Formats: C-alpha cells, structure tokens, sequence
DNA sequence: GTCCGAAGAGATTCAGAG
DNA sequence: CTCTGAATCTCTTCCACTCCTACCAAGGAC
RNA sequence: UGGUAGGAGU
C-alpha cells in the first residue's frame, strides 16, 4: 500500500516514483492515456498531464486554489516538453512554437 | 449520491456538452455566491447542478440569458 | 498563444543567437569547492546563477539588484530557473560533419552530392582527396582519388589542383552547388533518361533539392560549425551526497569534444606538421559524432563497466528517451496503489477504500475544509493537526470524500474500461475492496492483484468522471453489444441451485399464495428449496406504450423460482426465471432487463441478483469431494478392448502387413476413440447420476453431483476439465507437435505414474511459454494499431455519400458463419433495400437499421442491403456520425467528437492475448442449384463440365439466401441441372482433381496446335492400357524445335478440316501443358465432351492478424489479371513466359512474366476477366486493391481477420476493422498531373488531393487522376503528415532528419499531438473548445 | 592555488540477359 | 548492355505496471 | 543521489 498528495520532484520535475522509497506517484502510463482518451475524457487527460505533473506554476496555483475552494484549473506547458525542445535544439536542429 | 446520470443526459443528448454546462453551473455555484435553485442536502456542488439539470430547469441558453441579465445589471450598477 | 510547431536545419547564425556565452574550459566545475568554473560547462557567467535572486559576488548577492552584472563575477542576478533556458556554445576549430545527415538510409548529404556514401566516409576520415575547383584539369570535381594519387596529381598540376581533406571539402562543395540548376538539369535527365529504374532515387534527389529550395535553409548549415551545448540543469552534476559527484554521461562527452577541439586549436597555433593536424581533425570530428549519437558510427565510446555513453540522440529515442517516457508517460500526483481485495456489501458505484490511503491522498481538501471551518489558523497548523490524526480529521475527511469520484485502473490497460471511476466509502485495513460484477471487465483475479487509484481534483473533472467513467455507465462493451458485467463464479452458481427442480422434496405438491409464501416457507424449513409446487405469480407485461397491465396466474414452478422472482424489475416476464438459469440465461435476463427497461432498473437488477446468488451460494454449501468425480464403470473395459486393438495391428505390423506410418494412424484413430467412448460413459454417468424415488416407483433425473452442478450452470470448468478429472487424458503432443502414440491412460482422480507427467509437462511448459511471449507481442501490436488510427474523431453529421460496402452473410461451404443480422445491426443503409416484391422498396435510403428493422429485414430476408461504411466516408480529417453508425456501447446514434480510432484500436487490440502464436460437392440441406461464371458442356451421360476457372455453386432457400455455397474447380461434372431443387445429401458435382479434363466442342479427329512430329507428341506406355498413349513431352525434355511452337491441340473435322468453335471465326485450341498425358492420341477420333489432356496436381493465430494489417506480400503471391480481355501467349518460357491480353474494344500490348515453377491454370483461348487468377495461391491485398478497388480489398481484410478472431471465439464488431483499414490507405499517387500543381511521381495524402480536384472542379481547371495506395499500419503511421505523431512512434532520428531538411509544419489538430504538448484534446470534451478555437481562428 | 534470434523493410550492389 | 530481378548488407524493434537488492564513476603535477 | 543489471509479482 502506498499513496501520495504531493512531494519531491525530479530534474524533469516529475514525482520520482522510487515507490514507497522516495514517496512516489503512481505514473499514469502510455497505455492509460488511451484508455482516458477513449472515453472522451479530455479535462481529466488534461490536469493528469500538466497539473499534477509538470506544471510548476500550475502546480503551485493548484495547491493554492484547492484549499481556498476553488477547483479551477490553469493548463499551461509542461517542463517536458520545453526539455524535449531543447534536446532537440541541442542537435543544431531548430524548434520554434510559431505564432 | 446520485449514481445514474441518464435521466439527465435525456435533457442534452450529446452527453459530452452536459458535463461542460454542468460544470459551468458547478463553477457559478461554488465560486461565486450563487445559491442553488433546486434545494440543497448535504451534497456537493456536482450533484446538485446535476439534479438542477435533471429537473429541466438548467440548459445552455437558461445559462446565457441569466448571465444577459447580469451583465445588464452590472452595467446598471455603473449609471 | 502558439498554433503550430516548425522544424528548420539551424544556421550558424541561429546557433550564435541562441547561446548566451561560450564555453572554452573543459574543465567543469571543481570538485573541491562549491563555485562553478569561469568557463567551464556549468559556468555561472554563461548560465544563470546557481542561487536564484543572489549573485555569486557577495557585493551584489542582495535580492534588490535586479537584472544587475557584478564587474568581477560577469554574472547577471536573475532567478536561479533561468539555468534551465539559458544555451551556451562553443566554437569548433574545424567544420564537422552533422551525424545525423550522415549514415543514414536516405544520405541526405549523398543524394545531394551524388556520389556514394562509402566515398563520403573516406573523404570525412581522412582517407581519399576529394577535388574542388578543378578548373582546367582532365579529372572532374565530383570524381575522388587516393592520397598517392594525390600526390602525383599535384606533380602534374602544381595550382589548379586543388583537393580539400575531411568536412571542408564537403562543405566547400555545397557551398559551390547551386540548387536550381542542378534541379532544372536532373529534370531534363529525367525527361531523357526514359527507364524507371533511373527514375528511381532520381525523383529522390530532384524533392530534395526542391525541398532544400523552398525551404529558407542553406545546404551548407548541414556541415557543423558551431556546436550548441545544453543548459547545465537539465545535464546536472548531481552529488552522491557520498564522496564525489555523479556523471550524466553527456558531461563527458562535451568534455571530450571540447578538449579535443581545445587540442586542435593548440595544433593550428603551434603549426604543426599536416599529419598530425588532420589526425586531430579526424579526432575531434569523432568526438563530436559521438556527443551527438554514440554508436551510431563505429562503437560507441564507453565510460566504464563496458556501459556505452547515452547521447543526446540516444535520450530521446526509444522507450528510455522522452518522447515515450516523459512525454506521454508523465507520472501523476495525489495517486495511490494497495492489494485489492472482494467485497460483497458494495454496490455497483462504490468501491471500498482505506483510511489511511483516502487522508493521504485528500489531504489539501482537508487542509481547505479545516481552514474554513477554523479549526486550524494556519496551513502549518492544519498539517500538524492531520499528522496527529485527531478526532475531527476524521469528520471532516467524511465531508470531503462523500461524492467525489476516484479512478480506479489495472497494471494493464487493454480496455477502455480498464480505468474506471467509483464512489469510496472509507474502511480499515490497507487493501482497496473491488465489486465483484466489476471484476469481470478488469481483468482481476483477487490473488496479489494490486490496482492504482488517482483523485480527479478540478470541477470539470468529477463531472466528467461520474457522466462517463462511473461503472454504472459501463454497461455495454464498445467492442460489441454484449453486456460487459455477469454474474461470473459464486453468484451464478448460487443461482443456479435456487432455480432447479427435484423429483421428490419437501413440500411438494403444495399450492401457495404468492413469492413470499414461498420465502416464507423455505425459511421455516417446511418446503425445500427446490420443491414443485404451483405459486400465484403477478406478472407485468407492457402491452401499452409506457403502461404496465398485471396478470395474474397460476404456474407449475419451484419454491426456488419463486423465491427469485421477488427481484425482477416489474417488465420482465415470468418465462426467464422458470428456467434451470445457467450463465447464459442470466446473461440473456440481464440483457432482456437492460433492453426493456433501461439503465437504472438494470443496475438495481445487477445487485440484487449478485446478492441474492452469494447468500444462495452460501447456504447451499456446496462442495468438492473425492467422492464426487466418479469413474465410469466401463473404462478397464474400453481399455482393455483399445490395448488389444493396438496390440493387434501391431501384430499385422510385425509380419509386414502395414506399412509403419499407416500402423501409427491407426492406433491414433483407435486411441482417439477409446478416449472417446471413454468421455462418453463418464458423461452419461455423471450427468443422471442421482436416481429418485418418489411416491413408490424410481426415476431418473439430471444429478446433483457438485462437480456436475459447477460443469452445468457454467460457473466453473468445462467437459475437458471433467474428461480429465475423471477419465482419459488423451493423446499429448511432443514439443515438435507429433501426437504421442500411447495417451495418458490414467485420470487425476487416480494417480499419474512419472511417465505420463513427463508427457504432460512437455505440453504445460509449451502452453506457459506461448502464452509469455504473447503478451508482448499482443501489446505491440496494440500500440501500433492505437497509434495508426489516432487521429480519427467522428467531425460532421451527415455527408450524403453514396457509396457503400455491399453486406451479404458468410458461407464457406456449409453452415452460416455470420448471420446476416449480426453484422449490419447498428448500421445504416447507403441505398434503400429492395423488397422482394419487385418495385416496392423495404428500408428508406438513409434509415438507420436497428432490431426493429432488422427484424422486418428477417422477415423478407433479403440476402444483399447496402451499408454505408467508414471506408467509404467522404468527410476529409474525420468520419460523419451516419457513416459509424451505432456506439455500441449505447442505444443512440455515435456523438460527435467522439474519438472512434482509439475505441476501435484498443478493441482490437485486447483479444489478442487470447490469440496464440502456434473430390465430390454434397450439399446437406435441400435446396435450388444456383451457378455463376460457367460454362457447360453435356456427354452422352448428362454430365456438364464447367469450362471456367472460377465458378461458384450455391444452393437457393425458399426464402433465397444461399445458405451454402461451395468452390466448384474448373472441368468437374454435374449431377443435376441448374434452377431445381436438389434433396439433401446428394453430390451436385463430381470431379477427380488429380486430373484436370479439357473442354472440346464437337467430337472429330484431333490434330495438335503448332504441330511438329515426334517432339511435340510421343506416345508412352501403360501396363494397364497395354498399349502406348501419347503423352505430350515436356519442353526441357523434348527438343528445342517442338519447344518453340505452343504445345496445344486443336480440333479437326473427320475430312481433316480444322474444327472453329462455335459462335467464333478462330479455330478451336486446347491447352496442353508440359509433360501432360493425352487420354486419345492424335489421329485417334475422339467423343464430343471428352478430355484432350490430364495435368498433374497458412496461420490462424496473432501473426496472420499482424501480417493482415501489415498488408505484408506473401512468400507465395497470387497472379491477377490487371486488364480484361481475351488471354494469348506472345513468347513461351524465353527467359521468363510472356503474356499479352487485348480486350475487345481496341487491342492493348501487354507484358507480363510468368514464373516456370509456378504453374498456371488459366486456359489460352478462353477469355480471361480482370481480376481473375491465373495461379492459385495466397492473394496479396496490393493486387487487390489496385484491380478490384478499394471495397474489395476492405472485404478481403474484414473477411481475413474475422475469421481468425472467430476461431479463437471472440467477438469484435467489422466497423473496427473497417476504421482501421480507412486509416491504412490515406495516401494516392498522382496518376496525372492535371492541372494542379502536383507531381506526377510523388504521392500525396488523399485527403488533400481530393480537395484540390473539389477547388478545381469549382472553377474550369481539371483536375488530377490519382491511383490510391495501401499501407501497412507501421508505414502508414510514420507516413503521416505531421513529424511529431512518427517521431513518437517509431524511428524518431529518420522522421527527425526529414522533417529537418524538408523544413515541415505541424499543425497538431491531432490526438496524440495535443497529449505531448499539453493541450485539450481535439476529442470528447474538447471538442467544444477546440470548434470554438477554430471559428475564432 | 590551479591544470590536463528473427523478422521485417529497405538501401546497395550485382549477376543475368537481351 | 541497359535494366527489371535477385544476391548482399544494414537498420529497427521486439508490453506494462510495481517490489525491491546491490554495482558504478575525473591527482598528483605544476 | 542518479545510470545499470539481478530476482520476483500480476
Ligand atoms: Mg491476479
């Protein structure tokens, strides 16, 4: 039995999931998001994969909103992605989010 | 603790857009300091804009004319 | 904010722009002390400062200065994040060559230069001079020598020769190249060059210079000149909290790299000799192919523990890199996991949960709720007061979790219901209690099972989660209609106990009031639960139309039955509950209630049947004894009598009467059934074992032995697992799949001597290790498929098409596989069905056909009714909601928005685990003789042979269908006439296939076609005839004049005229294949319907559904005819056999080869339809779909894989498949340029050109022809539009790299896009959104 | 105090053949 | 002797969630 | 800490 509300992060700042050794979060597997999708679940796709993951900013403005009673929700970007872009980035191959 | 929710998708039929008008309900009840039409009993905020749903006394446009009036009356307020 | 994502190969420039500093130290920062090095690759001046809003300096280390620069330090005071978005550079000292460019099955940078890779890596290595600037030298640029050769180059031209070494050579040639007339050249070699083959790589190298033109990037940004390095924080030196510090791996490689750059630059300082700097060159270009892509080239560099370093492209691709694990795999808070365990008090909605695991994972609601209530001031107040977990903690935690749904989802993730959400109630202990209906759908076993469990915290999410994840919702699998939750293992059993009846019992013969007289009286032990008696029972039929009219009546059923009928909702009838109510019947009560009287009811119903089968269960305390597998007297019999058998043929084998392998199929036929009779008598045993006597005399009824009562009402095992338990094991098979002669003759009752478990371990361990490795092969080919049909959403309503597949019932040869009504319920129609009445049409055009009217269909039973499709869809980047038809998971019409290929990838994909890896016609029913593509010819005797290849024969019911149909080969015999009814059992067609007859006109003398003498016909010897008959020689056996001319034989008149055919000018000819024999020599006259010559005469498992959707080619393929026509043979087996067909309208030159191994079967004279085979054999759905179109092929594909699933006996509804095969072929070559601006040989996506022809079909411009392509799912997944969906699936450096130099556009819009970057997926709930973004856009 | 299998698809080539 | 076919080599991928237990890694020289 | 294997559970 393990559970987690919130803790440490990684470098990607992601939960670790060491399991119960560094109190980790369940991760929410590919396999799960097809699952979430195929019942046209897209607000719960959405907080799973910025808010309660990598969304800093989100992270924290959600902490806060909960315990005033509020349940809104920011989406913003996940630091994996801006990791992805500058991995890529890092090959002399240029990514640009265009407006 | 409501457990079926197709009394209410027989109002909105797509039963995908229901879940954003009941939402929208939910967020005017527990943000601002709407009072719930349908009476309240220990319950939180989702089934009670569910049950107002099922009543047939919540929908779409019932939303946006409400929130027609109240624009109105903000911009009452201001002259 | 942002729209899309663009992809460009960076300049120099861009690289410079980036960087906010450069790196020239390798040395990174020290160990000995905290500060970062001046200029190393975690320096603090370059990047952002190591403690946010302080400066390194004390000086200026205040967090008042803001966006200040210490003199000293040089480092700016902002917040210490920006370390992860600040970029550094570092200058090499000579051009290196890109990896990624290089090495690759493209060559971008080979196709560009046109010359042969292996000469680029000569070049790059320092090994062969490569010429610049030749000028006036013999020897052309392009061309490259060796270093000798070189030399002696330069002692004959001492200034125009000039030859570069290594990178800059190649970056000085693409420089010098100019793209446009480079392109307007191969364009005209193109036109010149007039063979395919040369047109091959030639169109690739002409769209890559194109590619290169229009982008705004520079063929020469291909060669490295300025290296980007990461930000230091995402490559951290993370410290052991021990002695020393971590290693990324890719901290090593850039200190590589830069000390070898830093070394190459002391070279050109110190001028050294030009050996030892192109060594260095050579060095550091090494190093930097290895930074960039370890092992890609050569092997890769290793740290230690012979561990290859992980580079930078090493940690994006792959399951290990970002794109899968990060990307779409992000780990998620307020998440738990525990054991699962069964709990019968929870209703279907609820699901147990622990105290502990609900306050942890609740615990900010909890922090709000306590603020608010004022318990606790403060946040640090409140956590204190939750990890004291006091008294009011407890009340508060009750408040918060009362109506908030939790997901609840397996470890694996097949179904769409493999997640579901639920409502918890708090209990103790530390394992989450599982409704046991729900189980069923998990997959859950209730043994170590562990579950994860994840709170939806926004307001939209719990409305979502109870509209559609709640498990009351989940009723109906998306796979098909069935329902998804059944009374499985207790619970039917149980049920099956209560509803059975008993000879003789107490309280028989009673006559009670109502059901509760009846409960009433089993409680207080005077009547038994299985008593007959005769109860008044109020029954409710809705004959109105949402009224109900009670009937009251007296009906002869048990006390059981009675008991049972107090809990079925007041719609149903009374007929469901009289029965014996096995599994199935419950599952059909379930469906009926669902059917009549919606959801709710059906839910109410679900629990109180699971309630009321556990108590049953439980009181009837049944039990598994020894005693109760009982052994059937007659076994030792039937042993003794198989054994004296076998001995005997072994006997008749010893004297060498039988051959050995007749004498082993002989003994596995009497073992086969020995084992038979032996199951059989146990069966009829076991099953009226019990005999009760009753008022005096005995009688017989079905037993109520337990293990009988458990086979029976099909809670548990099956008649094999009786058969084993209390009979023969039978034949077990070797490891190679050879049958064991002697079987396991013992039960498991009795003991199994070592012997036989050794015979039987061979096949458990052979079972165990097919079912590991499928598995892993199931779910790859899951994720393929989920990710082929990602993007697929129903968009539009209606697109009033006409098109549609054609939907006919199954038969292969015999009983319906598929009842028509299965497979078009739920479907509607794209042209109104015709009555059978003529001019009277049954079902409207665009009626959606349900039970009703497939019930009206049943009645007029029309075999043909066309269906709109999904292949046949004409809305571009989605399907209409008409064309999906039904949801299968509800009783309405497909939502828009929904997300269909997902559904129906994943509905696929789940049965695969259950996949494992390894004459005469007699029709059986009576019926009218319907025959199609023939032509007869009558004998003497009434016989009609079928001239043609392909012919089917089918029997016609007075309603119409076919109920069988069977394959009938070219040249068999006829029983009776077409168009009359034929009684059962009787052979409609004859024919030995070993000999293949030839068809003739009219009887007369016989003359072979292309006659020469004694090579084309030879007569041969036969002991049974006596006399030689002539035989025609092979052409490899008879000489080379006979061989050239055709070997065939045409009909003469008896004066010696050539015969013609009727009804044709030419004159009549026969084939004769090489080394046929020929029943009647020439000369010899011959009868009319005679034979002219005789010629001589695979998975079912999860590999031939992967090759299915592969659309792999065959090892054997099937040849077609591509044009129709009269079939002829311009040259006979010179080289290869050619073949030329001309149709009628005007002659057409053909060619086409023939293999010689491969026989061919189609006639020379006879005409020949396109698409009709002329060798038998497996069919490559390529073929298929470019001759027969896309229907056919969509047929084929349908056909194939149901027919593996229905094996198996699985149920996967066609549409499915039918989304899948849409998805395989999106993409068209241009047939025609036309007047759009598309290129002949590129292909393009089919939705695009059909909107350019759409645009020019509006104005007076023609549009393009277009041929459509098939594509297997892996081809077509990387083949998408879009470069992130590849890039996350499969291959990410190719997609990467042409991406890169094609410049490509994503405009995401699809599934698994806006998953990667974070958005609202275009799908669901989304939908709205996304519409509303679109229409402000 | 500081520094140096196995399965498949695909690209390339290569031998036959006219 | 160009030029459709067959040989070779060469790259890519082989499920998904946990429980953990260890192995591993830049100096003395200037 | 972090990367590797090693065994195990479903
Ligand atoms: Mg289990």
């Amino acid at each position: 039995m393990h559970a987690r509300s919130t803790g440490s992060y990684s470098l990607v700042t992601q939960q670790p999931l060491g399991g119960k050794a560094q109190f980790g979060g369940q991760r929410f597997g590919e396999m799960e998001v097809w699952a979430l999708e195929a019942y046209g679940a897209a607000y719960t796709l959405q907080e799973m994969l910025t808010v309660k993951s990598d969304d800093v900013n989100g992270r924290t403005k959600m902490y806060k909103n909960i315990v005033d009673g509020n349940h809104q929700m920011e989406p913003g970007m996940p630091e994996s992605f801006n990791v992805l872009l500058k991995e890529i980035r890092s090959l002399g191959i240029n990514i640009e989010l265009e407006d | 603790a409501r457990v079926t929710v197709q009394d209410a998708v027989e109002k909105i039929g797509n039963r995908f857009d229901l879940v954003l008008v009941a939402a929208r309900r939910a967020r005017q009840m527990q943000v601002g300091g709407k009072d719930p039409l349908v009476p309240e009993e220990n319950d939180k905020t989702t089934v009670i804009a569910l049950r107002e749903i099922e009543e047939g006394l919540i929908n779409n446009q019932i939303l946006d004319v409400r929130e027609r009036q109240e624009q109105q009356e903000q911009e009452a307020a201001e002259l | 904010e942002f729209d899309a994502i663009k992809i460009a190969l960076a300049s120099p420039d861009m690289i410079r722009s980036w960087s906010f500093g450069e790196v020239k130290k390798p040395e990174t920062i020290n160990y000995r002390t905290f500060k970062p090095e001046r200029d190393g690759l975690f320096c603090a001046r370059i990047f952002g400062p190591v403690k946010d809003y302080e400066c390194l300096c004390g000086k200026y280390k205040r967090l008042k200065h803001r966006g200040v620069i210490c003199e000293k330090c040089g480092v700016e005071v902002t917040q210490t994040k920006v370390r992860r978005e600040r970029m550094g550079h570092i200058e090499l000292a000579s051009p290196t060559a890109h990896i990624w460019f290089l090495k690759s099955l493209p060559s971008r940078i080979g196709l560009l230069l046109d010359m042969p890779l292996r000469d680029i890596e000569r070049v790059l290595y320092f090994e062969s001079y490569v010429v610049i600037e030749g000028g006036m030298t013999n020897l052309e640029r392009q061309q490259i020598l060796t270093e000798e050769q070189y030399l002696d180059a330069l002692e004959e031209f001492g200034d125009e020769f000039d030859a570069k070494m290594g990178a800059e050579a190649i970056q000085a040639l693409l420089k010098s190249m100019d793209l446009e007339q480079e392109c307007e050249q191969l364009r005209e070699e193109l036109n010149e060059t007039n063979s395919e083959t040369k047109r091959k790589k030639l169109t690739k190298r002409i769209k890559l210079l194109e590619a290169f033109v229009q982008s705004g990037n520079k063929p020469e940004w291909m060669i490295l000149t300025v290296l980007p390095v990461l930000p230091p924080d995402l490559r951290p030196l993370v410290p052991l909290d021990g002695g020393r510090f971590a290693t990324s791996d890719l901290n090593d490689l850039y200190r590589r790299v830069i000390n070898r750059n830093n070394r190459l630059k002391r070279l050109l300082d110190l001028a050294a000799p030009d050996i030892i700097v192109r060594n260095e060159k050579r060095m550091l270009q090494e190093a930097v192919d290895a930074l960039l892509d370890n092992g890609r080239r050569g092997r890769a560099i290793t740290g230690s523990n012979k561990r290859p370093l992980k580079s930078l492209a090493d940690m994006i691709k792959g399951k290990q890199g970002r794109f899968r694990q990060n990307l779409l795999g992000k780990r998620v808070d307020y998440s738990g996991r525990s054991v699962i365990t069964v709990g019968p008090y929870l209703r279907l909605h609820q699901c147990g949960l622990p105290k502990k695991m609900a306050l942890e994972l609740f615990k900010p609601f909890i922090y709000g709720k306590l603020e608010l209530r004022g318990l606790a001031t403060t946040i640090k107040a409140a956590k204190k007061m939750v990890e004291r977990e006091e008294a009011v903690v407890w009340d508060i935690l009750d408040e918060v979790i009362r109506e908030h749904p939790v997901l609840l989802n397996r470890a694996p993730t097949l179904h769409r219901l493999g997640i579901q959400a639920f409502e918890p109630v708090l209990i103790e202990g530390k394992a989450i209690q599982l409704h046991p209906l729900v189980c069923a759908a998990y997959n859950a076993d209730f043994d170590g099972d562990q579950m994860a469990v994840h709170v939806p915290l926004t307001l939209e999410a719990q409305l979502e989660a109870r509209a559609l994840m709640m498990s009351t919702n989940n009723i109906l699998s998306p796979a098909n209609g069935e329902p998804i939750i059944v009374p499985s293992q207790d619970v039917v059993l149980g049920l099956y106990y209560m509803t059975r009846d008993c000879v003789n019992a107490k309280g028989e013969g009673m006559v009670l009031t109502g059901p509760k007289e009846a409960e009433r009286l089993y409680r207080s032990g005077l009547a038994s639960l299985h008593a007959r008696v005769k109860v008044r029972i109020t029954e409710y039929e809705k004959d109105a139309n949402g009224e109900l009219v009670a009937k009251t009546s007296l009906k002869d059923t048990t006390v059981g039955r009675a008991i049972l009928w107090m809990i079925v909702p007041k719609g149903l009838p009374y007929s469901i509950v009289n029965q014996a109510l096995g599994k199935k019947a419950i599952s059909k009560m379930l469906n009926t209630c669902y059917r009549i009287l919606g959801l709710k009811p059906t839910v109410i119903f679900a629990d109180q049947i699971m309630y009321t089968g556990f108590a049953y269960a439980a009181r009837s305390g049944a039990s598994v004894g020894i005693d109760d597998m009982v052994i059937p007297e007659k076994k030792h019999e039937i042993i003794s009598e198989a054994e004296a058998e076998v001995a005997e043929i072994q006997e008749q084998f010893q004297s060498g009467l039988v051959t050995a392998g007749e004498r082993y199929n002989k003994v596995i036929d009497i073992w086969a059934a020995a084992n038979d009779r032996v199951s059989k008598a146990m069966m009829d045993n076991l099953q009226t074992e019990t005999v009760i006597n009753r008022d005096g005399q005995e009688e017989k009824q079905v037993s109520f032995n337990s293990i009988y009562m458990m086979a029976d009402s099909g809670a548990r095992g099956s008649a094999a697992q009786i058969r084993q338990l209390a009979g023969m094991r039978g034949l077990m098979a070797k490891p190679d799949g050879s049958i064991i002669e002697t079987p396991i003759t013992a039960n498991f009752r009795e003991g199994l001597n070592v012997l036989q478990y050794f015979i039987s371990t061979h096949g458990a361990r052979k079972g165990l290790a097919d079912t590991a490795l499928k598995t892993a092969n199931s779910g790859y080919l899951t994720r393929r498929l989920v990710d082929v049909a990602q993007d697929l959403v129903v968009t539009e309503d209606d697109c009033g098409t006409h098109e549609g597949i054609m939907m006919t019932p199954v038969i292969e040869g015999g009983d319906v596989k598929e009842p028509l009504r299965d497979r078009v319920l739920g479907r509607v129609t794209a042209e109104d069905v015709l009555k059978p009445g003529t001019a009277d049409i049954l079902v409207p055009r665009n009626t959606l056909l349900h039970e009703q009217w497939c019930d009206l269909l049943e009645e007029n039973s029309v075999d043909a009714v066309k269906v709109r499709s999904v292949v046949s869809c004409d809305t571009d980047f989605g399907v209409c909601a008409h064309c999906y038809g039904r949801d299968l998971a509800r009783g309405h019409i497909i939502n828009k928005g929904e997300a269909i290929g997902v559904i129906a990838a994943q509905s696929i994909g789940e049965p695969g685990t259950q996949l494992t890896m390894r004459s005469s016609i007699q029709v059986k029913n009576k019926g009218s003789i319907k025959l199609s593509n023939v032509k007869s010819v009558v004998n003497s005797s009434g016989k009609l042979v079928i001239t043609s290849r392909n012919t089917e024969l089918k029997l016609i019911d007075e309603f119409g269908r076919t109920k069988e149909s069977y394959k009938v080969p070219y040249g068999a015999v006829l029983a009776k006439g077409d168009g009359e009814q034929v009684a059962g059992g009787e052979t409609v067609a004859n024919w030995d296939p070993h000999t293949m007859p030839v068809i003739t006109e009219v009887s007369g003398f016989v003359r072979f076609t292309d006659m020469i003498d004694g090579q084309t016909i030879t007569r041969q010897t036969d002991e049974l005839t006596g006399l030689s008959s002539l035989v025609v020689l092979d052409s490899a056996e008879r000489t080379a004049g006979g061989k050239d001319l055709r070997p065939a034989l045409k009909i003469v008149d008896a004066q010696g005229n050539d015969v013609l055919i009727p009804g044709t000018d030419m004159p009549a000819q026969y084939f004769l294949p090489g080394k046929a024999i020929v029943q009647l020599e020439d000369g010899v006259q011959i009868s009319s319907g005679d034979t002219l010559a005789r010629i001589p005469q695979i998975t079912g498992g999860l590999p031939r559904v992967a090759d299915l959707f592969e659309a792999r080619r065959p090892k054997e393929p099937a040849i077609l005819a591509e044009i129709s026509g009269i079939v002829s043979f311009g040259k006979e087996t010179k080289g290869k056999r050619r073949l030329v067909i001309t149709p009628v309208d005007g002659s057409d030159p053909y060619e086409e080869m023939i293999p010689k191994w491969r026989q061919l079967n189609v006639f020379e004279g006879e005409r020949v339809e396109r698409g009709d085979v002329i060798s038998d054999g497996p069919e490559a759905p390529h073929d298929i779909l470019r001759l027969r179109g896309v229907h056919a092929v969509t047929r084929y594909i349908v056909n194939e894989v149901q027919d593996v699933y229905r094996l198996q006996g699985v149920k996967i509804n066609d549409k499915h498949i039918e989304v899948i095969v849409r998805q395989m072929l999106r993409k068209a070559t241009i047939v025609n340029a036309g007047s759009s601006d598309f290129l002949e040989g590129e292909q393009v996506e089919y939705s695009r050109v059909k909107i350019a022809n759409r645009e020019l079909e509006a104005n007076g411009k023609v549009g393009a022809t277009y041929s459509r392509d098939l594509l297997g799912i892996t081809k077509a997944s990387l083949a998408t539009e879009s470069f992130i969906s590849a890039a996350s699936f499969q291959e990410t450096t190719r997609v990467l790299t042409e991406a890169a130099v094609a410049g490509k556009r994503d405009e995401l819009r699809g599934l698994k896009e806006n998953v990667i970057v974070g958005r609202l997926i275009p799908a669901g709930t989304g939908y709205a959104y996304h519409q509303d973004r679109m229409r402000r856009r």
